[PDB]
């Protein structure tokens, strides 16, 4: 009988704990997570748009306890890889034989001059869901008609490449029906963005894009990158030196792996965690596996589907290695759906394999890709129903 | 080479753990007939069946991977989904299925031990069955001529209301 500790009970950590315990129930599996209710950030943009309720994003931990995982609500403060102990803020110590670390992202608020963690209570990021999702939706619901909404994505890599752009679509769906004099301005770090051709065509058709009465504007980086804000004056300033005043400002700060991965010496100079992609074992600390947003698994995006897929690789590899078996050949998959309006959805998908030497992940040739730019309306309408179905299925598979 | 479970466990994000989908629309694939499964995967992959995303996905896999995954799914137990249906239309739909479809979709296509190559209608998500019959009617995926003529004969005799009845019948089998 062997021991595993999982640090983080979001999409990566809950998936890995579940799939380790179910593959070999003789393993003792303890999951450490400080929040007793998880909020999915996926589908939270439908909450910000108005067509979904915030409570639908909540997930509890009774599904994992029913699989025989002990769930401890505390934060891990340190991991000693030599004694193999995870130390918690409450002062408890949990011994392990293998440790899985899935702590998501640290948001670097004060990289935007004038912003800070405390000030996310005024200009929400809502890049972690829950109160932040509620704050951003309340600000929209209280915004006077004609007010401007800013969305400011950071430079890549960040959590969910298309997420800011689904968000703009969802905010425009809300303004079009309820505050039609308003508009969303996207001030980007990047010259191009995820699914850009497909999003642009959808915004032309739905939201007046490229016309004087557009509900959405998009400004490219690097000129438009937000470098400063004044939260009292409700302005931002771009790298080009342009000021924008807005009634609601959603700053999405740059990101790196979550703090526990930084303080446990699992990251490198990219600010993310290097791993062997066959097993997700850390390249820096043997016996610790890193999965989900925190790891470098390019070209997989930082998404829940990727975290859940990486968790299954990591779980099967941890189970084999604890048993003295050889981990198998990995397989991985992603899909990110974006809902532009109730009848209009698009997706980007890929199926991945380890490369020939087992050193990096690659997309399988001649596979995957995006909803086509000239996709017909029957495809665009069904995509939103399949996106809702992905949400219900990935949530149960992860936590149920 | 990846094991069947290493290959199939990535499908759960869209089709549910073990292939039992929580809906509202992505199909359950648990307990599919393995020859049915392999053929449909190959036709999504070649583009014979037009699709929102399965061609993009199935292109990522080989024939041998489809045959491993078919074994995995065949071993699962299909669960008729808990979904609403129009109870007022159920007896009409029973009679329509009996007249036009039962010849091939025996007991509504349930995964019966003594049927080979069944196509599950009973307890499948209704929006998925509506999209599939939209795709047959558009010829976005092929159908045997003997299914085509029955579907055409049902529509010539009963209209769209005949389809609503068939779907309520299949959904009531839960
Ligand atoms: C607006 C938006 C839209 C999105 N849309 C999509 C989508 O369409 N498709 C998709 O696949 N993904 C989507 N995502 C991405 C998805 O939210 C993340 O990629 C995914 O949740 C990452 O999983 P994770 O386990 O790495 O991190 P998380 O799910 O964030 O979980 C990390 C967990 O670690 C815990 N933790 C952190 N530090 C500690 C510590 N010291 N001790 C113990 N626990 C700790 C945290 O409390 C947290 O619960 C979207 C995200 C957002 C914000
Ligand atoms: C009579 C009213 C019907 C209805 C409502 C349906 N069928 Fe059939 N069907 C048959 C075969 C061989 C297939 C496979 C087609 C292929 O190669 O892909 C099908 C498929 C369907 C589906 C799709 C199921 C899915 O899981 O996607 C549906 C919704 C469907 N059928 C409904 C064979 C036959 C027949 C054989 C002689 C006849 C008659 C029918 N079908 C009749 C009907
Ligand atoms: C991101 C979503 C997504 C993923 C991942 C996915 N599917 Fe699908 N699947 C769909 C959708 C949606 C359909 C309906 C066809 C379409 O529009 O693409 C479908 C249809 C199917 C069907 C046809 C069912 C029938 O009744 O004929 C099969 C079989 C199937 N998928 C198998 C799989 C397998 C096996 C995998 C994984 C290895 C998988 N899919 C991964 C979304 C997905």
């Amino acid at each position: 009988g062997r021991k595993v500790v999982v640090v983080g009970g979001g999409t990566g950590g809950a998936t890995a704990a579940k799939y380790i315990k179910l593959a070999d129930p003789s393993i003792e599996v303890t999951l450490i997570e400080p929040n007793e209710t998880y909020y999915t950030c996926y589908m939270s943009n439908e909450v910000i748009g108005g067509d979904r309720e915030l409570a639908s994003l909540r997930v509890g931990y009774d599904g994992l306890r029913a699989h025989g995982i002990q769930v401890v609500h505390d934060s891990a403060l340190g991991i000693d890889p030599d004694k193999k102990l995870v130390k918690t803020a409450g002062g408890a110590e949990f011994a392990y034989d293998r440790c899985v670390v899935a702590p998501g992202i640290d948001l670097l608020y004060d990289k935007i001059e004038g912003y800070s963690e405390a000030l996310a209570a005024k200009l929400p990021h809502a890049w972690k869901a829950g109160e932040q999702t509620a704050l951003l939706r309340r600000q929209l619901e209280s915004m006077d008609d004609g007010g401007v909404v800013i969305i400011a994505p950071p430079a890549p890599p960040f959590r969910c490449p298309p997420g800011p752009y689904e968000r703009a679509s969802q905010i425009a769906h809300y303004l079009k029906a309820h505050k039609s004099k308003s508009k969303v301005i996207i001030l980007d770090n990047s010259q191009t963005f995820s699914k850009q051709a497909q999003f642009t065509k959808g915004w032309e058709r739905l939201y007046g894009f490229g016309t004087e009465n557009a509900l959405i504007e998009w400004h490219p980086g690097p000129d438009a990158a937000v470098v400063k804000t004044d939260t009292e004056a409700m302005t931002v300033e771009t790298s080009f030196g342009e000021t924008f005043k807005a009634a609601v400002i959603n700053l999405i700060p740059p990101q790196r792996a979550g703090k526990i991965a930084q303080s446990a010496s699992l990251t490198n100079d990219s600010g993310w965690c290097p791993v062997d992609i066959r097993t997700f074992e850390s390249s820096l600390q043997p016996g610790i596996h890193v999965i989900g947003d925190a790891c470098n698994a390019a070209p997989m995006p930082k998404s829940a589907y990727s975290a859940n897929s990486q968790a299954k690789v990591a779980a099967a590899a941890v189970v084999a290695l604890l048993k003295g078996e050889e981990p198998g050949t990995p397989s991985y998959l992603n899909t990110c759906y974006s809902i532009l309006a109730p009848g209009y959805g698009i997706s980007i998908a890929a199926v991945y394999r380890p490369n020939a030497e087992g050193k990096a992940i690659e997309a399988v040739p001649d596979s995957g890709g995006i909803t086509p730019v000239d996709a017909p309306d029957w495809v665009l309408e069904r995509e939103v129903q399949y996106a809702h179905s992905w949400y219900n299925n990935i949530v149960h598979d992860t936590f149920g | 080479e990846p094991t069947a479970e290493m290959l199939a466990n990535n499908c759960a994000g869209c089709h549910g753990t073990r292939g039992n989908s929580a809906g509202p629309a992505s199909p359950s694939i648990a307990q599919m007939d393995p020859a049915v499964f392999v053929e449909v995967m190959e036709q999504f992959k070649s583009g014979e069946i037009q699709s929102t995303i399965m061609g993009r996905i199935a292109k990522g896999y080989s024939t041998a991977d489809f045959q491993k995954m078919a074994e995995y799914f065949k071993q699962q137990t299909y669960q008729p989904v808990k979904q609403s249906f129009d109870k007022a239309l159920v007896a009409k739909g029973t009679k329509l299925h009996d007249k036009y479809c039962e010849k091939c979709h025996v007991e509504s296509g349930k995964p019966l031990a003594d049927q080979d190559e069944y196509h599950i209608l009973a307890g499948q998500w209704t929006p998925y069955l509506r999209y599939a019959i939209e795709d047959f009617r558009a010829e976005r995926r092929p159908m045997e001529k003997k299914m085509a003529s029955k579907l055409k004969e049902l529509l010539k005799a009963e209209g769209e209301d005949g389809l609503d009845a068939l779907f309520a019948f299949y959904a009531s089998q839960q």
